[PDB]
């Protein structure tokens, strides 16, 4: 006889207690709850009842009976995503670094990412690069301020970094400083095929003889068989 | 062998010497196979442990579970030693999750490699009768996210970089190539949008001003991010100034039939008169003047091969011993697939553009393109395996 | 207000951020399934679900990529007549199940 969403929602939370998930259907239903009811289907494709009341739970607000659950089922995978979806992102990372190791590397990306959107570039650069994703993350953050990228590069001293600024430079057209990083990260295919390019064909040759590289050496080729 | 304290006392001194095959000689003689196999394990023998664990098969998780963990503290040998294990189901998980995880944080170049080592597991696992269809299923399913995946990562590099490496006509292609080949489910981190806008940008730098025009209106059914709203607007407004026809030296020509197709084909990667597939090369995915055969029935893939080297002086292309004889083995590639699939045929129909195949991944290439990449990277860009594997 | 105001205006990277804020953590979980969806229409009828704007949630569903997504939202909402008329049009391989739940909602109702 009750119609009262209120009713409906407190006997969710007593089907978490419960851990009758068929009722707890029921209920999300009258309720109006329909993302509720969507996670509970997408559960079943988990075969532990107490994480899908974990899932339950997580959609009532009961993040302590959650947490409760979620340690009980030992899904420290799921723990971790909830402490995530839960802002705990220090929490996060000691679970990640001691049961779900190999979810420690995205943990880390997701919080450089929370840290980048809170305008805290300082604490997200160092996460990107315990993420090992700094060789990308990095050079879009700071697109927007040239300056601290090149001390950034310069600081890292890393040869894809040194290869992404070369490459940077070169196309706002100052090769002379594109040299310079090219020489940095070795990178002698590229020192070869820019000289190339400024028409200074026998000091490509000078490179290409000294430092033996294939790659190079190659380039210098096709560059003289097209001459 | 009635003097225990003194066998015993001469058996772990041999141990402590490093002397294992003795100590086993003695502990063998006193019939311990218990602390035989500690001994092999602690002494790291573990190609004796294995002959052991193969011995007596009770051994097999006490061997390789600790050799599993060590390599993966030390993911690919653990993946190894899951395969080793014969727990395949398990590998396949461990390599899906870190799948997930490289797609999540945007290195779609791990994933493409990730998803063609999952596929090469399939096919490993399809050697069983009993998983064949479901696991071939599996095989082409991941065999094509691989290559959605190293597609995606030169358009995602080129959206997020503010300069590119890749050719305006390799986007172009790449571009194309992931609309055909893209489902009604998207996969997972990979962007119509940035495909669709990226396509767009490169069609208006080439002369394709319809194809762009369509990609701009395809842009407008999607949600588009603010960071590149602006964009999108200005070359919407920009593109209508431009002529309405497409540059007719972008046009894909079949070469089987001669028939130019469309810029976008609505049937994927086939040709819209003989519904011949388009093969692409993995580094710049133009069209490659290939052409799939097949063998008439009784001629085996061994005896194939001897009739294409002995050189005298939809409807599937079906090749006699006679024409097989009269082809230049110049002119024929071939994909040598692990056993429950046939071996595949290739013709080049332009003997002068040298084409190139991997002998592991099997991918085809520009010749002059892969031997450039390949001495660049030190191995096959697809596969990451050095010129000095010519297996599967 | 703010939160309910990322959600009209699809802002769901915002949307994220204000809710994790709430502490909403169900929400937060649900939003990060949908954040890779760009298709407008489909977006839009999760994000107008979120809402619990239902017939412009199955509007908006009927016109996107996946229209059985409104079939499925009918159903988990337990508007078994409404779920009946999509399974008709867009899966009728689904009717003898959607109606199994039905029939066992009823025979409880009487």
């Amino acid at each position: 006889l009750i119609k009262s969403e209120a009713v409906w929602e407190n006997m969710a939370r007593m089907c978490v207690k419960t851990q009758r998930l068929d009722v707890a259907k029921v209920c999300l239903g009258n309720m109006g709850h329909a993302r509720g009811a969507r996670a509970l289907r997408e559960a079943e494709q988990e075969p532990e009842l107490e994480a899908r009341v974990a899932v339950l739970a997580t959609q009532l607000g009961m993040l302590e009976d959650a947490e409760q659950l979620y340690r009980k089922c030992k899904r420290h995978d799921l723990l971790n995503k909830f402490y995530q979806a839960a802002g705990r992102w220090q929490e996060a990372l000691q679970v990640a670094e001691h049961h779900d190791r190999v979810h420690l590397r995205s943990t880390y990306h997701r919080y450089a990412g929370h840290l980048e959107a809170s305008a805290d570039c300082s604490r997200a650069l160092s996460y990107y690069e315990k993420s090992d994703t700094h060789r990308f993350e990095v050079p879009r953050m700071l697109s927007e301020d040239l300056p601290s990228l090149e001390l950034y590069v310069n600081k890292m001293k890393d040869k894809t970094l040194w290869r992404w600024w070369a490459q940077y430079l070169e196309s706002q057209g100052e090769m002379d400083a594109a040299l310079h990083y090219y020489e940095l990260a070795r990178d002698h295919f590229s020192l070869v095929r820019i000289h190339c390019f400024q028409g200074n064909v026998q000091k490509a040759a000078q490179i290409a003889n000294e430092t033996g590289n294939l790659a190079a050496s190659y380039h210098l080729a096709r560059q003289y068989e097209s001459q | 062998k009635a003097e225990r304290e003194p066998l015993l006392l001469c058996a772990t001194y041999l141990k402590k010497l490093d002397s294992p095959g003795y100590a086993a000689e003695t502990y063998l003689k006193m019939g311990d196979l218990k602390s035989l196999v500690q001994l092999h394990v602690e002494t790291q023998r573990w190609d004796e442990a294995f002959a052991l664990g193969e011995k007596h098969p009770e051994f097999k998780d006490d061997i390789y579970m600790p050799y599993a963990q060590w390599l993966a503290e030390n993911f690919e040998e653990a993946q190894k030693a899951f395969h080793k294990a014969g727990r395949q189901r398990e590998a396949v998980q461990v390599l899906e999750q870190l799948t997930n995880n490289a797609v999540a944080e945007s290195r779609f170049n791990d994933a493409a490699y990730y998803y063609w080592m999952l596929s090469m597991q399939c096919l490993d696992i399809a050697q069983d009768p009993a998983q064949k269809d479901t696991m071939l299923g599996k095989f082409y399913h991941f065999q094509r996210l691989a290559e959605l995946y190293h597609g995606y990562h030169a358009i995602h590099r080129h959206t997020e970089d503010p300069f590119s490496v890749h050719r305006p006509e390799t986007l172009f292609n790449i571009s194309r190539f992931l609309l055909h080949s893209l489902p009604k489910d998207t996969p997972s981190g990979i962007s119509k949008v940035k495909i669709l806008f990226t396509l767009a940008k490169q069609s208006k730098a080439l002369g394709a001003y319809r194809l762009a025009r369509h990609a701009y209106d395809k842009l407008r059914g999607l949600y588009i991010p603010a960071r590149f709203q602006k964009s999108i607007e200005l070359g919407t407004l920009t593109i209508r100034a431009k002529p309405f026809h497409d540059s007719e030296e972008l046009v894909p020509l079949c070469y089987r039939c001669s028939t130019n197709n469309p810029l976008l084909n609505n049937l994927g990667n086939v040709c819209i008169n003989c519904r011949q597939p388009f093969i692409f090369s993995a580094s710049s995915y133009d069209v490659l003047h290939l052409v799939e055969f097949y063998l008439e029935e009784g001629i085996t893939d061994e005896e194939a091969i001897s009739l294409i080297d002995l050189e005298v002086l939809f409807v599937p292309v079906v090749v006699s011993r006679l024409v097989l004889r009269s082809m230049s083995r110049r002119d024929v590639l071939i994909k040598r697939w692990p056993p429950p699939l046939r071996w595949q045929y290739f013709r080049s129909l332009l003997p002068d553009a040298s084409i190139t195949m991997c002998p592991s991944c099997f991918q085809m290439f520009h010749s002059e393109d892969y031997e450039l990449l390949v001495l660049q990277h030190g191995c096959c860009p697809y596969c990451r395996r050095c010129k000095d594997d010519p297996g599967p | 207000e703010l939160a309910r105001a990322c959600l009209h205006h699809m802002e769901v990277e915002f949307a994220i951020r204000v809710y994790r804020r709430i502490g909403n953590v169900g929400i937060v979980m649900s939003l990060e399934q949908i954040k890779g969806i760009e298709d407008y229409n489909l977006l839009a009828g999760h994000l107008a679900m979120f809402t619990n704007d239902y017939n412009l949630a199955q509007d908006l569903y009927l016109a996107s990529s996946c229209p059985i997504a409104a079939l499925e939202m009918r159903r988990d909402l337990q508007h078994w007549d409404s779920a009946l008329q999509l399974a008709k049009h867009l899966a009728p391989d689904q009717i003898p199940f959607i109606s199994k739940e039905y029939a066992i909602q009823l025979e409880f109702a009487g």
